[PDB]
């Protein structure tokens, strides 16, 4: 299936079904984070998809070809996180992003509390772009999970 | 074995729950792609 979408990252090497993330399928490219599938090939139905591009410090990887997100957020508007968690249905969560001051530059930051295997569930823009994917971040004081808003780079 | 299931479209869509802070936070990226608070 090389339907445009959202997707489920699952396994059966841990007990059952376990959902380990989630990814998003865009212009026939598979795109996830680096640690929900350690570069490992994936399979999608009767096909398979390979690796083409990944960075383990951008957190990042494609499958079946280049990264194709380009969109980035404003610093200014809400946006909007499509959370596919573990055994539960996708849902849309309006927020507006915080910032993570870095030695290199600022970076907008998602302050939403969701399981481990939601990480790689995208981040919209009012047009519905992705602007980025959530899964890598920091946990704070208040044991609240605060994760950067991860773009890759297009060519 | 991993594999992919369809979750749904991606979509804006209105009248979604609004919940969520704004912070700003002081961070370091270290050679792991690991973020740690200053
Ligand atoms: O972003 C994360 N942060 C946890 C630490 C990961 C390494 O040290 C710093 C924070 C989790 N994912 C993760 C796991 C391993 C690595 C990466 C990211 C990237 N490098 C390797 C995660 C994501 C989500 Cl959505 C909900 C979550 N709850 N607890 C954790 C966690």
């Amino acid at each position: 299936e090389t339907t445009d979408g959202v997707y489920r990252v699952m396994t059966r090497r841990l007990l059952g079904s376990t959902q380990v993330g989630v990814g998003v399928m865009q212009e026939g490219v598979f795109h996830t984070m680096w640690h929900v599938t350690k570069g490992a090939a994936l399979r999608s139905g009767e096909g398979r998809l390979d690796p083409y591009w990944g960075d383990v410090k951008q957190d990042l990887v494609s499958y079946c070809g280049p990264w194709k997100l380009d969109a980035a957020w404003d610093g200014l508007s809400e946006v909007q996180l499509l959370a596919v968690p573990p055994g539960e249905r996708a849902k849309n969560i309006q927020t507006l992003p915080g910032i993570f001051k870095t030695k290199d530059g600022d970076i907008g930051a998602v302050a939403l509390d969701y399981p481990a295997g939601t990480s790689g569930s995208p981040i919209l823009d009012k047009c519905g772009r992705v602007i980025g994917l959530y899964g890598n971040g920091v946990v704070i004081k208040n044991g609240s999970y605060v994760s950067a808003i991860t773009q890759g780079k297009r060519e | 074995d991993m594999y992919i299931e369809r979750a749904g479209d991606i979509t804006w869509e209105k009248d979604a729950e609004v919940t969520g802070n704004s912070p700003r936070l002081d961070v370091a990226l270290d050679e792991s792609g690991d973020f740690s608070l200053v």
